[PDB]
DNA sequence: TCGTGCTGAGTGATATCTGCTTTGGGTGGGTGGGTGGGTTGAGGCAAT
DNA sequence: GCAGATATCACTCAGCACGA
């Protein structure tokens, strides 16, 4: 009656083969090996790899069709289309065994509310830099989520990606001129993330130096940030204790400010006369290509 | 010079000095003016004409308009003891080319 | 199949155009006084007051003409030329030798005076095709151009010809000939010689600035004036327009000789299921047709003369 | 400035009426529904306004319907018998608009004509043409009864708005040679198949019946010279062939249509009056057997082939329609004849708030009409339960069941 | 007897519409208290009152078409507990019967009542409903597939809208033989064109053309959402969703609000081609908008005008504008009087009067100068607080630019323009530039900017208040010099500022003493700002007053005498007139008195400070 | 009084056919690819 | 290999006149 996906409500992921089991077994393991985006080549095609890399672009959560669901106004009957590449056509004509036989010439409409959904995410990975070769530029592969997995992969991180490196064939017309050349993908199937007491708090600021007690107890308390921001009826009182350490060049001051710099959660280190171009505070600048100013 | 709507050629927009042809335009500020502008109304002011050559635009335009304009002394208040041009920053020729004061 | 209510209307427009009349310091007929006027002076333009309209027969004919103009505007020219033809014959054709070139005076009705004037933000889709005035500022002004009113081909076969061709919005062509021999459906020539033409410009306004809401876009419209009203807008000031809301179509998808067809992320989805349309779709455009234009804002003896 | 106000009105009602089927939302908001039919299926039917009405469900799903059956019309222009435009082709109801004075002087030039020389006319040209009766075309066929039909109508509308004219104007209407053409050249167009001198003398005929009944109901005693001209149009074969006409009018044009209601109707009026008044001889004609001759089956597929039309038409022609109807459904209890399913489409369709203006004459007529006839199919119904059967196909020609089956006895 | 189910579902759709004919016939406010475990706060008056009858006879009066609706009603009766999940999970259906209902009601209202409301009119009206509040408020970066045609509740920042869009809503066709007209709907966006006239006689095939000028039209428009800047997770670009809104919601929402929007998640293919049918696999992903909320009485007048039978209602709104501050009653009024402002003047034969105050606060830094700022910003409800060194001249009145989606040449509006009718704030007066200082100088005098550069000559009204503040060249304010010397500037634009206070913090053993136990209690009632903001309201809005002959009289006297004390020019003679009208503006009154005169010229005296 | 074989007429489905690009521009991208091509100049504004 | 616009041919149906 019904394609068996369209009832299914469940996703089937597969976990690579661990080392440990590998080696427990007298097994090589080809999956959990990790690579790189310049060692996955045309040979790993269909299989199933581990890649490692840093994400540099995810997009939003889109809805993939899977199964469209059509109604015929004359019948009453719906039917079901598979769709499994990166186009379709809809069906026009009703092809109900009740169209036949009558061979009534029934319209078949498109019904979002019965077809099945799957939401998708596309994101990039790229290579670190203790993986590019000298003289080399990194590389960026593409990974496609589906299912549940979706939403676990963020910009700006470290992950462990396994799944199943396939190719995407054109269709229409674009498949005779485009070759014998084949844009491939990554469908993600798993994710490993790579993750007295004043004196003595104050005396751990930055072991290594010496000296300077009492400036360590006040940058401890900058650290605190001790306050307990009071805003009345529309009344704000800043809650940041600001500190400056002037003296000569040789004592402890820049050791001092990367150390108590680094241990707070945030930090950012830079000189006074900013970071980069913009200078501390902020700045407009004309775009070089959309020559809006931004 | 602006480039044309829909268009890749330049071609000459209206100005101040030239919406005014034989009439009168108003200046509030002179002084606070720009030095590279003060010396743009120097041709429209005696010649009564424009002649710009830029971007394959070699034209003479006509603009016989008549100027006024209003402008505060160098400092806060006008010096009783300093002479007229010492108390505007306006230069020889500007001065000159002025009807009145 | 003649339809009654437009043939009603024209024979209303015929008698308040006919026996209207204003007290004078006298009475005399304003409209036939100014039908006289423009016979001796050659004039295509009659302009008529709208107050003076809805005077008339209880404002029925003013709601009938407001409401739907588009409908009603050839009903109108119709009962225009009736009462021409009536009290000044020698109007109804353009004006040592003989000349044949005598073709019909394409007569233009301009409405003014309305008692309401809108904004280019009040613009509405629920009033297509109603009579309404507007205001804005002159941003630019297109050249004056002819457009196709009326056109006439000759068969490529048999070198007929088929004349009075109505374009609406795109170059239309004739489909069947009608000499019954011929076969010809889609060859034709246009006699660009016997065709008939109208001046046309495209004026873009932008809503006045002070009628702007704060730290907003002004919005912008384009215009269309035809006839005795071109260049007559000028750009940079300020002019109030009297005429109909019409909406353009995208030609390109209806079928152009020659042309092939063809924000919102999509969402800009025209309407589909016409014949000519097999699998494209329709989106619109709102416009604005122009019958009356107003501007909001050498010797002695030339001045002393316009001196009364 | 009244008759545009008039129709703005009805305009006004009609938009009214189209609105009550639009939906307030947009046309892509969506939604479906899902009616179920007493065997346990469900169709799908779209649209907003689907969903609260089960009517316009239902007619939108018989919209949606694509194949169409056939309707083949065989018509055949004026040109190509060589004939001009006029009332036999043109719609009935196309007017040709007249200025207040070029419509009063037509009306004074035809005036003065009739009061003038109307008679001399006709007395010359039916003399002339009955000496030439044999070589007559078309075309002057056409002419002769078309101008007579119309100056009979214009001096009977006349006599009947206003006193102050008289009737004799048309003296020579009624005497007896015009008739005897007139009657003449319908033979001979009946029998030749010639259907548009046919119908010319069908308008013909209608008119001078009107201008008999006109002039008998003015002067009842001078009316025995006008019995004489009576027994003379009703003669057996004569009554044939008018009894014949509505019969071949299904497979024709709308206007001759018009004409055959036109004449029928006329033809019943006079055979009324003249039965009524006194015993009618051509054989003693008694209203009887006349009005069963034009009681069939193809009389009503006519009929209702014209009234399918309604909408273009005029109030006095659904008068006539309708009177006719009750003449058949009581006048001789026929009611079989009317147990048809075209019909009781058409009276919906009437009756639907969307089809003639409820605020209308008319509508009177129909409602009367149709709750008679609902009322007497459901008394048949309840009696006779074949009949839910019978609506469907024509009736049955049996001998065994036909009279149970026509008189339900 | 067919029986109408929604598809899909076993849900009767004519239970639907009795149940809700049912809710809007009988419903009472006390149901909803009731569900909210309110129960003690039911009155007698408003709670047993039909609500949706009167909201329908006030639309009829009106004359409306549109009813906003509250699920949490629906789930407060008994009979419409389920129609609440109805209305969630198949909103088009159910919110087509709640129109439909709505429009029946209407009807059975008006017949049953026996009005003469001619039926004409309501029967020709479109009625739509418009739920909100209809559960949590989801977010942008949680809308999933599972989500798709079910009502969801957003709120977001509208970044940019399309022009109006006409939307065919029914097609005219025209019989090119018989000229025969024929209108026809359209379904799901496409037009069920016939295939031959319908008339009988003329039966011509492929003869109907469209006329697409006597087509009924809809309003549509487009907007983009962005999220609030506080849903995202880890400061990345925020997400945005397009919206679609039609007929009445279209122009509700400008450029730059922060609205709540009840809409269907919709879904829709994209074509992958403009000739072919073909279609791309992915969806894109939209919200139809049904509900759009952006974020006086008598009872309150009567209320108001209690407060201005107040003697001491001066003090109490200089007390209640700024609670927090301590012991500056004369900054306090100051700063008051340019709330309200002066009196506006329409003026032919010349130009129009403005009266709008300017004020300039200099003094030692600790004292309480942005404090005041920013709590005169919070107030009033247009403003930019603009600072020193941080604005440009161009960026303060106007920046010329192009518009990339029509490609057209426009102009942004700064931040003095921005502020008209409001009253800008400027923090470090003196920090700032001579050359952008130079625009402020026509905004004060004239009210207006003119600009004329790269073909753009026009004037934008900058009508607006100035608030500035400015500290000494010194680390604190030395009273010996002269006020010219201390406080930098040019002597000239001192004069210009319609008051100009001085503000200084000195060392005394009981002033500091009560500054810090006023300022350590953070860890002589003040009106609620609520009411004080209605109260501004009303007096700019509805008071003009005007000016008294025995006002004239001391006028001329107050300001020979300031000019006879030895800087005093004819714009402290303004000066003096405005506020003798703005305080008029306070209390109510259509004439100025010599009291309020005499106030104005006690404030500008004793500013500067009476040495 | 009527029944049926012959005919012209008109759709329905199906045969060949052209076309399968197209296009200047960065909210169409660069895993679509350069044998499909894109070659300014004035004026305004921030930084200083 | 694929979708769309276009034109070709073949088959079947309602009317017509005559003969039963
Ligand atoms: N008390 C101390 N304990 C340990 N090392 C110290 C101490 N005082 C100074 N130093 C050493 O002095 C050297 C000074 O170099 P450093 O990077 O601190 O420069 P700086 O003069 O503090 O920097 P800047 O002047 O640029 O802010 C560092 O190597 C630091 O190790
Ligand atoms: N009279 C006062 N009332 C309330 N707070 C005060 C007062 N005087 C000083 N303060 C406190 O001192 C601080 C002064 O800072 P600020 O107002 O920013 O000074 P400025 O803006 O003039 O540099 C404020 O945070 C305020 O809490
Ligand atoms: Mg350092
Ligand atoms: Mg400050
Ligand atoms: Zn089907
Ligand atoms: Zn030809
Ligand atoms: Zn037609």
């Amino acid at each position: 009656l019904f394609p068996p996906n369209l009832t299914r409500r469940y996703f089937l992921y597969f976990k690579p083969l661990s080392q440990n089991c590998a080696r427990r077994y007298r097994k090589k393991a080809i999956s959990s090996k990790p690579l790189s985006v310049r060692q996955i080549k045309g040979d790993f095609l269909g299989q199933l790899i581990t890649v490692r890399g840093i994400i540099t672009r995810v997009s939003d959560v889109k809805p993939a069709v899977e199964v469209i669901a059509y109604t015929c106004d004359q019948c009453g009957y719906e039917v079901f289309q598979e769709v499994n590449s990166r186009t379709f056509t809809p069906l026009s004509e009703c092809t109900s065994e009740e169209c036949s036989q009558n061979q009534t010439k029934g319209q078949l409409f498109m019904s979002t509310r019965a077809s099945k959904f799957s939401a998708f995410q596309e994101c990039k990975i790229q290579e670190l830099s203790q993986q590019v070769p000298v003289g080399h530029i990194p590389r960026s592969l593409n990974i496609h989520v589906n299912g549940t997995l979706v939403r676990s992969l963020s910009p700006g991180d470290i992950v462990d990606v396994t799944g199943i490196f396939l190719p995407a064939p054109y269709t229409g017309f674009k498949a005779l001129k485009a070759g014998l050349l084949t844009e491939t993908y990554l469908e993600a199937q798993f994710v490993r993330q790579h993750k007295d007491v004043y004196n003595r708090l104050a005396k751990s600021i930055a072991p290594e130096i010496y000296g300077n007690l009492d400036v360590k107890k006040a940058l401890l308390l900058l650290l605190v940030g001790g306050v307990d921001k009071r805003v009345g009826d529309g009344m704000k009182i800043r809650g940041d204790i600001n500190v400056c350490l002037m003296g000569d060049p040789g004592v402890a001051k820049s050791q001092l400010l990367k150390a108590i710099c680094k241990i707070s959660p945030r930090g950012v280190y830079t000189t006074g006369k900013g970071s980069s171009g913009v200078g501390l505070t902020a700045a407009v600048m004309k775009d070089p290509v959309t020559d809006e100013m931004i | 010079v602006v480039r044309d709507e829909e268009g890749g050629d330049y071609t000459i927009e209206a100005g101040a000095l030239m919406l005014a042809d034989n009439g009168i335009c108003c200046i509030d500020e002179f002084d606070k003016m720009d030095i590279s502008d003060q010396v743009a109304i120097h041709e429209a002011m005696e010649q009564q004409t424009i002649s710009i050559a830029k971007a394959g635009i070699h034209a003479t335009l006509n603009a016989r308009t008549s100027i006024l304009a209003a402008a505060n002394p160098v400092g806060g208040r006008y010096n009783r003891k300093l002479s007229l041009r010492g108390n505007l920053n306006m230069t020889a020729p500007i001065m000159s080319r002025f009807d009145l004061f | 199949v003649d339809d009654v209510t437009g043939e009603k209307v024209r024979e209303a427009f015929e008698q308040f155009l006919e026996d209207f009349s204003v007290q004078s310091t006298e009475v005399e007929k304003v409209y036939r006084a100014q039908i006289e006027f423009m016979k001796i002076y050659d004039l295509n333009t009659i302009y008529i007051d709208y107050q003076h309209l809805s005077m008339r027969e209880n404002g029925a004919l003013a709601m009938a003409i407001s409401e739907q103009y588009y409908r009603f505007l050839p009903f109108l020219q119709k009962g225009l030329r009736r009462v021409v033809r009536k009290y000044a014959p020698e109007l109804l054709n353009t004006s040592t030798s003989t000349s044949p070139e005598q073709t019909e005076r394409v007569f233009q009705i301009s409405f003014f005076n309305l008692p309401t004037v809108h904004r280019i933000r009040d613009i509405r889709s629920e009033k297509i095709g109603s009579l309404l005035s507007i205001s804005g500022t002159v941003t630019r002004t297109s050249e004056v151009r002819p457009e196709l009113y009326k056109a006439s081909f000759t068969c490529d076969m048999c070198r007929a010809i088929v004349d009075n061709v109505e374009q609406s919005f795109k170059y239309t062509e004739p489909t069947f000939c009608p000499n019954p021999s011929c076969e010809n459906r889609a060859f034709w020539t246009l006699n660009v010689t016997r065709s008939r033409f109208l001046d046309w410009q495209k004026v873009r306004i932008q809503e006045n600035a002070n009628e702007i809401p704060t730290g907003s876009m002004p919005r912008t419209l384009d215009v269309i004036l035809r006839g005795d009203s071109v260049e007559r807008a000028k750009p940079g000031d300020r002019c109030k327009f009297t005429g109909v809301e019409i909406v353009v179509p995208d030609v390109t998808q209806l079928g152009l000789p020659g042309v092939k067809p063809s924000t919102t992320e999509g969402l800009n989805s025209g309407v589909t299921g016409l014949r000519s349309l097999g699998v494209r779709d329709l989106t619109y455009k709102i416009s604005f047709l122009a019958c009356h234009v107003i501007s909001i804002g050498r010797d002695q003896e030339v001045f002393l003369n316009s001196l009364s | 400035g009244f008759e545009l106000s008039k129709l703005l009105q009805k305009e006004h009602q009609m938009r009214k009426n189209v609105i009550k089927h639009t939906s307030a939302r947009h046309s892509r908001f969506g939604g479906l529904l899902s009616i179920q039919t007493p065997d346990k299926t469900r169709l799908t039917v779209s649209g907003s306004q689907a969903l609260v009405d089960e009517k316009i469900a239902l007619q939108k799903l018989d919209d949606s319907k694509k194949w169409n059956k056939r309707i083949i019309k065989k018509h055949q222009s004026v040109a190509a018998e060589g004939l001009p435009n006029s009332l036999l082709n043109s719609q009935t109801g196309k007017a040709i608009f007249f200025t207040e004075s070029n419509g009063k002087h037509f009306k004074e030039f035809i005036n003065n004509f009739i009061d003038s020389g109307f008679n001399i006319l006709l007395h010359s040209v039916t003399n002339y043409f009955t000496t030439e009766q044999d070589r007559m075309v078309t075309l002057e066929q056409v002419e002769y009864l078309l101008f007579f039909a119309w100056f009979v109508k214009y001096q009977l509308l006349r006599s009947k708005i206003d006193n102050s004219a008289d009737i004799k104007q048309v003296s020579e209407a009624l005497k007896e040679v015009t008739f005897i053409l007139v009657s003449s050249l319908l033979r001979s167009a009946y029998d030749l198949k010639n259907w548009t001198v046919t119908h010319a003398g069908m308008i013909a005929f209608n008119e001078l019946l009107n201008l008999v009944s006109r002039t008998k109901a003015a002067q009842e005693e001078d009316s025995t010279d006008i019995e004489f001209i009576v027994s003379r149009l009703f003669s057996d074969e004569r009554i044939q062939l008018l009894s014949n006409l509505p019969k071949i009018g299904s497979k024709y044009s709308l206007q001759f249509m018009k004409s055959c209601i036109e004449l029928t109707h006329s033809v019943l009026k006079v055979l009324e009056q003249y039965s009524d008044d006194k015993t009618l001889v051509i054989i003693e004609v008694n209203f009887q057997k006349v009005q069963a001759n034009y009681m069939t089956e193809p009389v009503i597929e006519t009929y209702i082939n014209f009234l399918e039309r309604f909408r273009e038409l005029e109030d006095d022609s659904i008068k006539k329609v309708f009177s006719f109807f009750h003449r058949v459904f009581v006048q001789a209890k026929e009611q079989a004849l009317l147990f048809r399913f075209d019909l009781i489409i058409l009276l919906r369709e009437m009756l639907s708030p969307d089809g003639l203006d409820r605020m209308s004459r008319s509508r009177k007529y129909v409602s009367q009409f149709s709750d008679y006839f609902l009322a007497r199919l459901k008394k048949r119904l309840k009696k006779s339960p074949a009949w839910f059967v019978g609506l469907l196909f024509p009736p049955l020609h049996n001998s065994e069941v036909g009279f149970y089956q026509r008189y339900g006895e | 007897e067919p029986l109408r189910i929604i598809w899909g579902t076993n849900v009767s759709i004519q239970e639907c519409t009795t149940n809700f004919r049912n809710f809007l016939m009988s419903f009472k406010y006390k149901f909803r208290k009731i569900l909210d475990e309110r129960e003690e706060f039911i009155n007698n008056t408003t709670d047993e009152e039909l609500y949706y009858i009167k909201q329908l006879n006030e639309m009829r009066e009106l004359g409306t078409s549109n009813l906003n609706l509250d699920a949490r009603n629906l789930l407060a009766y008994k009979q419409t507990e389920d129609l609440y999940h109805q209305l969630l999970n198949y909103p088009q259906e159910v919110i087509s019967i709640m129109d439909q209902t709505i429009k029946d009601c209407m009807v059975s209202l008006i017949v049953d009542n026996n009005l003469d409301y001619d039926l004409d009119e309501i029967e020709t009206k479109f009625y739509k409903v418009r739920p909100y509040n209809v559960g949590s408020c989801k977010g942008m970066r949680e809308l999933n597939p599972n989500d798709i045609d079910k009502l969801i509740n957003l709120k977001g920042l509208v970044l940019r809208s399309t022009p109006v869009i006409p939307d065919m809503k029914v097609a005219f066709f025209k019989c090119n033989v018989c000229d025969h007209t024929m209108a026809v709907e359209i379904d799901r966006g496409v037009i069920q064109e016939p295939a031959r006239c319908e008339r009988i006689d003329c039966n011509e095939p492929n003869s109907m053309s469209l006329i697409h000028n006597r087509c009924s039209f809809a309003d549509k428009q487009v907007i983009k959402l962005q999220e609030t800047p506080d849903f995202v997770p880890d400061g990345q670009t925020p997400h945005s969703i397009s919206l679609c809104v039609y007929d009445e919601l279209v122009d509700s929402c400008r450029a730059g609000d922060r609205i709540e929007v009840t809409g269907t998640f919709r879904s829709i293919p994209i074509r992958a081609n403009s000739r072919q049918r073909v279609l791309k696999s992915l969806y894109k992903t939209y919200v139809d908008v049904v509900h759009v909320k952006k974020v006086i009485t008598d009872q309150d007048l009567a209320k108001i005008r209690e407060v201005a039978a107040r003697e001491d209602l001066y003090s109490l709104l200089a007390r209640s504008i700024a609670p927090s501050i301590y012991e500056l009653e004369d900054v306090k009024k100051g700063i008051l009087l340019q709330l309200f402002g002066g009196t506006n003047k329409t003026f032919t034969k010349g130009g129009r009067y403005r009266g709008d105050i300017n004020i300039l606060l200099c003094g030692d830094p600790s004292t309480s100068k942005s404090q005041i700022l920013q709590y005169v910003h919070k107030i009033t409800p247009r403003g930019v607080y603009t600072s020193g060194k941080g604005s440009s001249a161009v960026g303060l009145t106007a920046y010329i630019t192009r518009d990339v989606d029509t490609k057209q040449l426009v102009l942004e509006s700064g931040a003095l323009v921005l502020s008209d009718g409001g009253v800008c704030c400027i923090d470090e007066f003196d920090k700032m530039s001579d050359s952008t200082r130079s625009v402020l100088h026509e905004v004060m005098e004239q009210q207006t900017i003119s600009i004329a550069k790269a073909g753009i000559i026009t004037t934008l009204n900058a009508r607006s208040s100035i608030l500035a503040s400015a500290n000494p060249i010194g680390s604190r304010y030395n009273p010996n010099l002269p006020v010219t010397e201390n406080i930098d500037l040019p002597p000239p634009l001192l004069s210009r500022f319609d008051l100009v206070y001085l503000v200084l913090d000195k060392v005394d053993e009981k002033n500091d003493r009560e500054l810090a136990k006023h300022l350590t209690n953070l860890y002589d009632d003040v009106l609620p700002v609520e009411f004080l903001t209605m109260y501004i309201s009303y007096a700019k809005e509805h008071i003009h007053p005007i000016i008294t002959e025995a006002a004239k009289t001391e006028l001329v006297r107050a300001y020979v005498g300031m000019r006879k004390m030895g800087t005093a020019t004819t714009r402290q003679l303004e000066s003096m007139i405005r506020l003798a009208e703005a305080h008029a503006k306070m209390k109510l009154k259509n004439v100025v008195e010599l009291e309020d005169v005499q106030e104005a010229v006690r404030l500008i005296r004793s500013a500067i400070k009476d040495y």
